[PDB]
C-alpha cells in the first residue's frame, strides 16, 4: 500500500514578544492644563514591535498605516468618544517626533526605524490635545476619556 | 493359485485453482479417465497362456492411492484431507503418506476367453470403466509465502487384475509394495496466493495542517494502520524509499519530501524503519505512522512538500 | 468580560449582537464546516454541514443562553447512534436546535478554534463504530446482478505411448445477487482428447459442484444459508448435506473481537485509564467508567502473559496479570456463538436425498470466564446429544471437556448406545517460552457413531475406522537471537480390529545468515509413523535464500528412501504483476530408476484477467507447456466489465475514462467506462481512490475518495466524477454577432456537464475532445450548435465559430 | 493580538473552501477577531462573492483559530482567464480596562487574498514567475506580465547587497499588463520577487540590451 506524504506550509510574518499588554495612560488635569494657551499632555513614548520573517527591509514587507475616526474640530487628530465630546482630539506623532502625521497617510519609511536583530521597532509619540474653540472658551470638563487608534500592517 | 498383475493409468489432468486466501481451501475434482494405460507390476505363479478351456474365477478391484502431505517447490507441507470420499470405501488410513481407496465392482464372474493370463512390463491394453468421482479440500498450512505456486502430487490410480482359480477368493494387493509403486501419474495444477495478510486502509492520507515555519522545525503528524488477519504468521514490512532524500540524517530513515524538506518516519513510535511483530491467532493489530519534520539545517525554503514512503508488506 | 465595542468595529455597526459573546462567551449563528468527533474517532471524512442556530425553545424572564450543534436527522442517522433501542433522535424536527438532554453523560462542547465538534457518549448509547467498522445500520448491499468467474488451464502433453497432446480444464463460479439474497453456484469439469495411432478416446464430465443462497442478517449478525454446503470437522467430522444453516458469522462482527480474551474486570476508585501491552505495543488505551468497569470490547488475539496496568486520575497504580485459553469453543462473556443447521442429508451424487435433520450447536459464555458448549443432532432414525463446559484456570493452563451421548438405531435391530467423551488443553507464555497449543485426548468406545459412519452404515454398508483413542500433544518453541520455530508433536491413534498408529513429527523453522542478507530461511522436518514393526522415517527439507532482486529455493524431501531434490528461482518482475520461475529437479527414488523434473512459469497479472503460462517436464512425462486463464466478469450492472474471486467486489464506475487506475489490484478501466476492483475484504472500510500520479495526461479526477462498507458477495455502486479532455475557453460570434446571457450549459452529445458563460464568451469549457459537437443551453433549451477542431490543445483561448441549426 | 501565517491567502478554484488560521499569541487578556474581505478599490461589501464563515469570533488567551472563506455564485460571476484580488482584512477588539484617560492601539492586519481560478489552476511547484520579462525604458525600466497571475516586485540590484536592502517602493502588477519603474540600470539584473507561497527566491536575467528574462 503506497503510503504518500503530502502537505502544505507556511512562514508567520507576526509581532513580536517582548509588550504585550501595551496600553498608554494619561496622568493629565483637565481643569488646569487645558484651559491657559497651549493645551498639551506630556508625551507618552510606546513602541511597536515587528518580529518577521524577514529584517532586510521596512517598506518591502509591511506597509504601515493607521486608520480611525477624525477628529472634526481638530483636523489631523482623531475622535475620543467620552465625556468631553468634540473638546478633545489625539494627536499622534512618528519617530523622528516633530511630524504630526495625518489619519490615513501611510508611515514615511527610510528613517528612524532601527532593525534591532531580527526585528524592527517603531517608537511613537501621542498625547491627548484640546480644541482651541473649546480650549480658549474652556468649556472642558474633567473626566475619563478612552480613545482607541487602529494600525493597519498590510503586507505585501 | 492367485495371481497379480497391476495396471496402472497414464491420465494427466490439469485445472486452475484460482485465486485462494491461507484460511480459504480449494476444493477440487479427481475424475477417473478411461483412457490409455500401463503395466507397471507383474506376477506369475500359475500358469502363463489360456485357451479358454479351464475353470478359472474373475474378480476386478480398483487401485487409488491418494497422497496426504505433498511438499511444494519451495518444501512446503499440503494437507489434503477428505471431506466427501464419493462411493468408495477408504480404508487403511493409519498411513502417514497415503490413503488407500477401494470399490469392488466386479468381485464374482467366470470368463470362458483365450488371453495372456500374466502380461510382461511393457504392455498395453483396453479399459473402458467408468467410476465415481472423488474429492478432495486442500487445507493450506499457517506459513505460506506470497505468489504463484507449480504444486505437483504424486498419485498412483490404477485398476489391477486378480487372477486366480477357485470361487470364492479374496486377494489384495499388500500395502507396502502398492505404496512403494512408481511415480506415474502426475496432475498439472496452478494455483495462485493473495496472501493471508492484507491492509485495510491501502493508501494512507494524514491530514497534517497549514502550518507556521516555528512549528514546522518540530512537528509531529501520525495515522493509524490497521492490519487484520486470521492466520497466525509473523509478518515484516518494509518502508520502500521512492522519491530522493535531501538530508543525511544518519540511521534515521528520512524521507526527502521536496525543497529542502525531509521528514522521518516514526513506526510505533520509535525511529526504526521496520519493527517486529508476532501473531498468535485471528485478530488486528495497529501501527502508528508518525512524523517528525526536521529536515532543516537552519538554511529555510519553503514550498509544498509531497514525498512518498510506500511500505510493502512481505511473508518471510 | 466586558470590550471596547463601544467605539467602532467598523464605520458603521453590523447590528448583530456586541455583549452576549463577551459576557457568554457565545458563538455566533451561523453557516459553519466543522469535523464532527464522536469518542475521539470520526463520523466523516469531510463533513460538509454543521448548523449553528438559536433556541428560542424554552421561554424564561432572562432568555440568556448558549447556541448548541443543530444536528439534523441525516448526521445523527450516520452518527451510529442505537436510535432503535433509544429514541430520542427519532422525533426531532429541523426547526429547532436538537437538544441531547435525554441522555446521560452527553456533554457537547463546539471548539470552533480547532475546526472540531467534540462529542462523548457512553459507550452503551451508541454502537462500535471505530476507525476501520462502519455501523450495522449503515452497510452498503448489493445492487441486482449476476457474476461469471472463469479458471480454464488448457494444456499439451507428451508421453511415451505413440504421441498425445489434447486437455482442457473446466472451473468456474456462477451466480446472482438478487437483493440481499445471493445465489452462488460453482461448476467445476475437465475436457480430455486422447489420440493414439490405433485408438481415439476422449470424455466430457461436467458436474455442479454446490447450489446454495445465502442473505446476510445484520439484525442477528449471522448468515442463513439456503441450499448446499458442508458441516465444518467441529465435534463431529466433515459430511455434506444440503437445507438451510444459521451459522454465526465472525467476520460480520469486528475485528478487534473476534476469537477469545477475558474481560477485564474490578472496581478500584473512579475513571482510570486502562494500559495492556503484549510485548511492548498498547492494544487499549482509554477512560473507563467512574466505579465499576468491565472492558466486553476487547477480546483481541493474545495467546500468554498481558500486564492489564489500571493507573486512576490522581495517579494511583495497580497490576495484575490475567490469562487466556485460546481454545476453539469457548467464547465473550455475555454473547453467544452457534449453529442452527437442517435439512437432508446428500450422498455423493448430485439428487441423493436421506433423512432429515434438526442440528443446534451452541455456544455460550457465562461472564466469570467460563463457557459451555452444546450440540443437539437429532434426526428421525439417528439421535445424538453433545454438552461440555470448558475453563480457563489460569495459571496451571486452560481446559475444555465435552460428551457425546449418541443413539443410532439401525434397520437390522441393533440399537447403538455410546458415551464418548474428549479433553482439550493447551498452555500459556513461559518464560523460557514453551506454548503448548493444542493438546487433545479422545475417549471413545465400540459402539460410538456420528454421523458420517451413521451415513457410511445406512446404504454403503461399511462398518470400520472407528476411533478407539486419539491423543496427541503439540508444543510449539520460538527463541529470540536464535529464530528457530520448534515445533515436536506426537499423536497415537487406535482403530476398531486395527492396531496402534504412533505418529511423530518434527521441524525447525532456522532463520539466520552467512554470505547473504538477514531473511534467509531455512526449514527441516523430520515424519515418523510407527506400526508394531515399521517406522517410516520421513524427512523434508527446506532452504531459501533471498537476495532482493532475486530468491532462490532449495527443497530436499524423502518419503520412503527416495531422495528427491529440487532447486527454484521463483522471483517477481520490476513491476510486482508479473512472476516467474525457474526450478529443477532430481527423483531418484526405490523403483530403479532416477527422473529430472524441470518445471517453470510466467505469471502476468493483467487488469482485465489474470493470465500465466507453464513450462513442466520431467521424466516419462515431458514438455507439458499450457496457458492458465484465470478472470472474472460482471453483467447486469450499469455496464458489463472484466475482472482479477471468491465473494464480495466493489463496481468503480467512472464514466467517459477509457484507462484510469484504481487501487487495491491496480484494475484499469474499460471503453464503456467502468471498473470492477476484487481485493477487498467484506464488512470494512473500503476506501478505493484512483492513483493520483499515474493518470493520463488528456484526464483529470477531481475528488477520489468515497466511501462505504459492503456486505458478503455484494456489489457496490460508487460514482466518480472524472473528466476527460482539455482546458479551453470558446469565443463565440453568433451569426448576429451577438453574446447570450448567464446559464449557458455547455453540454456534451453524451450528456456530461462542461461549464457555463460569464459574460461575453469566457466560457471555462472542461472535459471536451478535439473533433465533436457540443449543445449550448442557455433558457433551458437548445438554441446553438458549435464545431471544435482536432487542432486544439491545452490552454488556449482558441476562435470557436458556433454554427446555428 | 492575533497572527497570521499566510501573508498572502491563495484561493484555488478546485475546492469551494480554503481554510485560514489565526493564532492568540497573548496571554493575560482575550480578544475578539472580527474579519471582512475588500476588493481592489477597498470597501467593507458585506455580501460580496467571498464571505468569512465566522463573522465575530472571541478568542482565548493562548488558543488558536480558523477563518473558512466559503464559496457563493458571484466568484462564478468573475473573469476566469486571469486571476482576481481580493483584500482580507481584520480587527482585534480589546477588553475595555477599569483605569481611566486610557490611549488604546489596535495592531491589526490586512492581507491580500488572491483568487485563482480553476481554469489556470497551477502544479505545487509551478514557478510561473520564470516567464517574467523587463524592459529598458531611458530614464527607467519597465516590468511586463505576460502570465495570467497576479505577482510582485519588490527590488532589483547589481549585487546581493542592494535589492533587498536598498531604498525601493515596491509596486504591484496586474495580469495582461505592464508598468514602468525607476531605477539604475544593471547589466544583470536578479529579480527580487515574493510568491503566492511566502519564499522571496532570487533569479537572474540575461539580455541582448533592451529585452532579458531567464536561461
Amino acid at each position: 500500500d503506497v503510503a504518500f506524504r503530502g502537505n502544505l506550509l507556511d512562514r508567520p510574518c507576526h509581532v513580536s514578544g517582548d509588550s504585550l499588554n501595551k496600553h498608554v495612560v494619561f496622568k493629565t488635569r483637565a481643569s488646569r492644563d487645558f484651559w491657559y494657551p497651549p493645551g498639551r499632555s506630556p508625551t507618552e513614548s510606546f513602541v511597536i514591535r515587528l518580529e518577521n520573517c524577514h529584517a532586510t527591509a521596512v517598506g518591502k514587507i509591511v506597509t504601515l498605516t493607521f486608520k480611525g475616526t477624525e477628529e472634526a474640530a481638530l483636523p489631523g487628530h482623531l475622535k475620543v468618544t467620552g465625556v468631553n465630546a468634540g473638546r478633545l482630539g489625539i494627536a499622534l506623532l512618528d519617530t523622528d517626533g516633530s511630524s504630526l502625521l495625518k489619519p490615513g497617510t501611510s508611515h514615511n519609511k527610510g528613517q528612524g526605524e532601527k532593525v534591532t536583530g531580527n526585528s524592527l521597532e517603531l517608537p511613537f509619540g501621542a498625547y491627548v490635545v484640546a480644541t482651541p474653540e473649546a480650549l480658549r472658551t474652556k468649556s472642558v470638563v474633567p473626566g475619563d476619556y478612552e480613545a482607541t487608534a487602529t494600525f493597519e500592517l498590510t503586507y505585501r | 493359485w492367485n495371481n497379480i498383475v497391476f495396471y496402472s493409468l497414464g491420465d494427466v489432468n490439469s485445472y486452475q485453482g484460482g485465486n485462494v486466501v491461507i484460511t480459504q481451501r480449494p476444493q477440487f475434482i479427481t475424475s477417473w479417465r478411461p483412457g490409455i494405460a500401463t503395466v507397471t507390476w507383474n506376477q506369475c505363479n500359475g500358469p502363463g497362456f489360456a485357451d479358454g478351456f479351464w475353470a478359472y474365477y474373475r474378480e476386478y478391484i480398483a487401485w487409488v492411492v491418494f497422497p496426504k502431505k505433498v511438499m511444494t517447490q519451495n518444501g512446503y507441507p499440503l494437507f489434503i484431507e477428505v471431506h466427501n470420499k464419493g462411493s468408495w470405501s477408504e480404508e487403511n488410513t493409519g498411513d502417514n503418506d497415503s490413503y488407500f481407496f477401494l470399490k469392488g465392482y466386479k468381485w464374482d464372474e467366470r470368463a470362458f476367453d483365450a488371453g495372456n493370463l500374466c502380461q510382461k512390463p511393457g504392455e498395453t491394453t483396453r479399459l473402458t470403466e467408468k467410476f465415481d468421482d472423488i474429492i478432495f479440500k486442500v487445507a493450506l498450512p499457517a506459513d505460506l509465502p506470497l505468489g504463484d505456486y507449480s504444486v505437483k502430487i504424486p498419485y498412483t490410480s490404477g485398476m489391477q487384475r486378480h487372477f486366480a482359480s477357485y470361487l470364492g477368493a479374496r486377494f489384495k494387493i499388500p500395502y507396502n509394495v502398492a505404496k512403494t509403486l512408481p511415480r506415474e501419474n502426475e496432475m498439472l495444477f496452478l494455483f495462485k496466493n493473495i496472501g493471508g495478510c492484507r491492509p485495510s486502509a491501502q493508501s494512507l492520507e494524514i491530514k497534517h495542517g497549514d502550518l507556521s515555519i516555528n512549528s514546522a522545525n518540530n512537528h509531529y503528524a501520525a495515522q493509524t494502520l490497521s492490519v487484520s488477519c486470521d492466520v497466525p504468521a509473523n509478518i515484516r514490512f518494509m518502508l520502500l524509499r521512492n522519491t530522493t532524500p535531501t538530508y543525511s540524517h544518519g540511521k534515521k530513515f528520512s524521507v526527502g519530501l521536496g525543497h529542502g524538506w525531509d521528514s522521518i518516519v516514526s513506526v510505533n513510535g520509535v525511529d526504526t524503519g521496520e519493527t517486529t511483530m508476532r501473531w498468535y491467532k485471528a485478530g488486528t493489530q495497529n501501527l502508528t505512522i508518525g512524523s517528525r519534520l526536521y529536515g532543516e539545517s537552519s538554511k529555510i525554503q519553503p514550498g509544498v512538500l509531497s514525498g512518498s514512503a510506500t511500505l510493502l508488506m512481505i511473508l518471510p | 468580560v466586558e470590550f471596547n465595542t463601544d467605539v467602532l468595529d467598523a464605520a458603521d455597526k453590523k447590528n448583530i449582537d456586541f455583549t452576549r459573546f463577551s459576557e457568554a462567551g457565545y458563538v455566533l449563528p451561523g453557516q459553519y464546516l466543522l469535523d464532527v468527533i464522536v469518542n475521539g474517532q470520526s463520523i466523516s471524512p469531510a463533513s460538509l454541514q454543521i448548523s449553528f442556530v438559536e433556541p428560542q425553545s424554552s421561554g424564561d424572564k432572562a432568555e440568556k443562553k448558549l447556541p448548541q450543534a443543530c444536528l439534523t436527522s441525516d448526521m445523527v442517522r450516520l452518527m451510529g447512534l442505537t436510535a432503535e433501542s433509544l429514541d430520542k433522535v427519532v422525533y426531532w424536527h429541523d426547526g429547532q436546535c436538537a437538544d441531547f438532554h435525554g441522555l446521560p453523560g452527553v456533554d457537547i462542547r463546539p471548539d470552533t478554534g480547532a475546526g472540531v465538534l467534540r462529542i462523548n457518549m457512553p459507550q452503551a448509547r451508541l454502537e462500535y463504530s471505530d476507525a476501520t467498522w462502519l455501523p450495522p445500520s449503515r452497510w452498503d448491499d448489493g445492487i441486482p446482478g449476476l457474476m461469471l468467474d472463469y479458471n480454464l488451464n488448457g494444456t499439451v502433453s507428451r508421453n511415451y505411448q505413440g504421441g498425445d497432446s489434447h486437455q482442457f480444464s473446466y472451473n468456474g463460479t456462477v451466480g446472482g445477487n438478487l437483493g440481499p439474497w445471493r445465489l452462488r453456484a460453482d461448476y467445476q469439469g475437465s475436457q480430455e482428447q486422447s489420440r493414439y495411432n490405433g485408438e481415439k478416446t476422449t470424455n466430457r464430465n461436467f458436474t455442479w459442484s454446490r447450489f446454495y443462497l445465502f442473505r446476510a442478517i445484520p439484525r442477528w449478525r449471522a448468515n442463513l444459508t439456503l441450499g448446499e454446503n458442508n458441516i465444518n470437522s467441529d465435534i463431529f467430522r466433515s459430511w455434506s448435506y444440503t437445507g438451510a444453516s444459521l451459522e454465526s458469522d465472525d467476520r460480520m462482527l469486528p475485528p478487534r473481537l473476534r476469537g477469545y480474551a477475558p474481560q477485564i474486570t474490578g472496581i478500584a476508585e473512579t475513571n482510570a485509564r486502562v494500559v495492556v501491552s503484549q510485548q511492548g505495543r498498547v492494544l487499549y488505551d482509554s477512560m473507563v467508567p467512574a466505579g465499576p468497569f468491565s472492558i466486553q470490547d476487547l477480546d483481541s488475539s493474545v495467546r500468554g502473559r498481558l500486564d492489564v496496568e489500571v493507573i486512576e486520575q490522581n495517579g494511583r497504580k495497580k497490576t495484575f496479570q490475567v490469562d487466556t485459553a485460546s481454545v476453539p469453543y469457548l467464547t465473550r462473556p455475555g454473547q453467544v456463538r452457534y449453529k442452527l443447521v437442517s435439512g437432508r442429508s446428500r450422498g455423493y451424487g448430485h439428487e441423493t436425498e436421506g433423512p432429515v435433520f434438526a442440528t443446534g450447536e451452541a455456544s455460550w459464555g457465562l461472564s466469570n470466564q467460563w463457557s459451555l458448549y452444546g450440540g443437539a443432532v437429532l434426526a428421525g432414525d439417528y439421535n445424538a446429544l453433545a454438552a461440555g463446559a470448558g475453563w480457563d484456570l489460569g495459571v496451571p493452563g486452560t481446559l475444555s471437556a465435552d460428551i457425546t451421548q449418541s443413539v443410532a438405531r439401525i434397520e437390522g435391530e441393533r440399537t447403538f448406545q455410546g458415551k464418548s467423551w474428549r479433553l482439550s488443553y493447551s498452555k500459556r507464555f513461559d518464560n523460557a517460552d514453551a506454548d503448548i497449543t493444542f493438546a487433545g485426548y479422545r475417549f471413545s468406545e465400540r459402539n460410538y457413531m456420528t454421523m458420517e459412519q451413521y451415513l457410511n452404515a445406512r446404504y454403503r454398508n461399511d462398518y470400520s475406522s472407528r476411533e478407539k483413542e486419539m491423543y496427541t500433544v503439540t508444543l510449539n518453541k520460538n527463541v529470540a537471537d536464535w529464530n528457530t520455530s520448534f515445533n515436536l508433536q506426537y499423536s497415537r491413534q487406535t482403530y476398531w480390529d486395527i492396531r496402534k498408529t504412533d505418529y511423530y513429527t518434527v521441524s525447525v523453522n532456522r532463520y539466520f545468515n552467512v554470505f547473504g542478507l538477514q531473511g534467509v530461511a531455512v526449514g527441516l522436518s523430520a515424519s515418523r509413523s510407527k506400526y508394531l514393526g515399521r517406522d517410516n522415517d520421513s524427512a523434508y527439507l527446506r532452504i531459501s535464500v533471498p537476495l532482493g532482486t532475486g530468491t532462490a529455493s532449495y527443497s530436499g524431501s524423502m518419503s520412503n528412501d527416495r531422495y528427491v531434490n529440487m532447486a527454484g528461482y521463483t522471483d517477481t518482475f520490476n513491476d510486482g504483476l508479473d512472476s516467474y520461475s525457474l526450478n529443477a529437479g532430481l527423483n531418484s527414488g526405490g523403483g530403479l530408476t532416477s527422473q529430472r523434473q524441470i518445471n517453470a512459469y510466467y505469471s502476468h497479472r493483467s487488469p482485465l484477467a489474470n493470465l500465466s503460462a507453464n513450462i513442466a517436464s520431467l521424466q516419462k512425462g515431458y514438455t507439458s507447456f499450457g496457458v492458465s486463464a484465470s478472470g472474472g466478469a460482471t453483467i447486469t450492472g450499469k455496464d458489463a466489465a472484466l475482472h482479477a474471486s471468491g465473494g464480495t467486489r466493489l463496481l468503480v464506475d467512472t464514466d467517459g475514462v477509457g484507462g484510469v487506475p484504481v487501487d487495491g489490484g491496480q484494475v484499469v478501466t474499460n471503453r464503456w467506462g467502468t471498473g470492477v476492483v476484487t481485493d477487498i475484504s467484506s464488512y470494512y472500510r473500503n476506501t478505493t481512490s484512483v492513483d493520483l500520479k499515474r493518470l493520463p495526461d488528456d484526464v483529470e479526477a477531481t475528488r477520489s475518495v468515497v466511501e462505504s462498507a459492503l456486505t458478503e458477495g455484494a456489489i457496490g455502486y460508487r460514482k466518480f466524477s472524472v473528466l476527460k479532455g482539455k482546458r479551453l475557453f470558446a469565443i463565440l460570434r453568433l451569426a448576429d454577432g451577438s453574446q447570450p446571457p448567464f446559464g449557458a450549459s455547455v453540454t456534451s452529445e453524451k450528456g456530461r456537464e462542461l461549464g457555463m458563460v460569464a459574460d461575453e464568451g469566457l466560457a471555462w469549457l472542461s472535459g471536451v475532445t478535439p473533433g465533436e459537437t457540443l449543445s449550448v443551453n442557455w433558457d433551458g433549451k437548445i438554441q446553438c450548435q458549435v464545431n471544435v477542431p482536432e487542432t486544439a490543445i491545452s490552454d488556449q483561448q482558441l476562435l470557436l465559430p458556433c454554427t446555428p441549426q | 493580538a492575533v497572527s497570521l501565517d499566510r501573508t498572502r491567502a491563495v484561493f484555488d478554484g478546485s475546492e469551494k473552501s480554503m481554510t485560514l488560521d489565526i493564532s492568540n499569541d497573548n496571554k493575560q487578556l482575550p480578544y475578539l477577531a472580527q474579519a471582512w474581505i475588500e476588493n481592489e478599490n477597498q470597501e467593507k461589501i458585506i455580501t460580496g462573492p467571498v464571505i468569512a464563515t465566522p463573522p465575530v469570533q472571541r478568542l482565548e488567551p493562548g488558543a488558536k483559530s480558523m477563518v473558512r472563506l466559503s464559496t457563493t455564485p458571484d466568484i462564478s460571476k468573475l473573469p476566469q482567464d486571469r486571476e482576481s484580488l481580493f483584500y482580507f482584512n481584520l480587527r482585534e477588539i480589546p477588553p475595555r480596562s477599569e483605569k481611566a484617560n486610557v490611549l488604546q492601539i489596535a495592531l491589526q492586519t490586512k492581507i491580500k487574498l488572491f483568487y485563482r481560478p480553476a481554469a489556470i489552476k497551477t502544479r505545487p511547484n509551478e514557478v510561473w514567475q520564470d516567464q517574467l520579462i523587463l524592459n529598458k525604458v531611458s530614464g527607467g525600466y519597465r516590468i511586463e506580465n505576460p502570465t495570467p497571475y497576479y505577482v510582485t516586485v519588490i527590488g532589483l540590484g547589481g549585487s546581493e547587497k542592494q535589492a533587498e536592502e536598498g531604498e525601493f517602493e515596491t509596486v504591484m502588477l496586474s495580469p495582461r499588463s505592464e508598468q514602468t519603474v525607476k531605477s539604475a540600470n544593471y547589466n544583470t539584473p536578479y529579480l527580487s520577487y515574493i510568491n503566492d507561497y511566502g519564499g522571496r527566491p532570487v533569479l537572474s536575467f540575461i539580455c541582448n540590451g533592451s529585452r532579458c528574462s531567464v536561461k
